[PDB]
């Protein structure tokens, strides 16, 4: 990557092979949502 | 001096359209629009 040499890891290795442990780095991501039924137009140029 | 700018004169031209972006060069069913001189048009994002 750009001019430098480094390495990496995984989960999957022989290392945590089988293991019935929790499954680390979980996280939850919520975003509030709007969610509207139906407004009737205010202009009556929409209708033409 | 001002280049012209885009701007509408109303708020009906958005009726026809392609795609995800409203489609209106210069006429109008009862308005106009003014054509950007200037080659800033990357504005009014998706």
């Amino acid at each position: 990557v750009g001019d430098k040499l480094v390495f990496l890891e995984a989960l999957e290795r022989r290392v945590y092979q089988a293991t019935r442990v929790a499954y680390p780095l979980i996280g939850n991501i919520d975003i509030t949502f709007i969610m509207p039924m139906g407004v009737f137009q205010a202009n009556s140029m929409d209708r033409y | 001096e001002a280049y012209p700018p885009l701007c509408s004169s109303d708020a009906a031209m958005l009726r026809t359209a392609h795609a995800g972006e409203t489609g209106a060069d210069e006429v109008h069913l009862a308005q106009y629009l003014i054509r950007d001189a200037s080659p800033l048009r990357g504005c009014l994002p998706l």
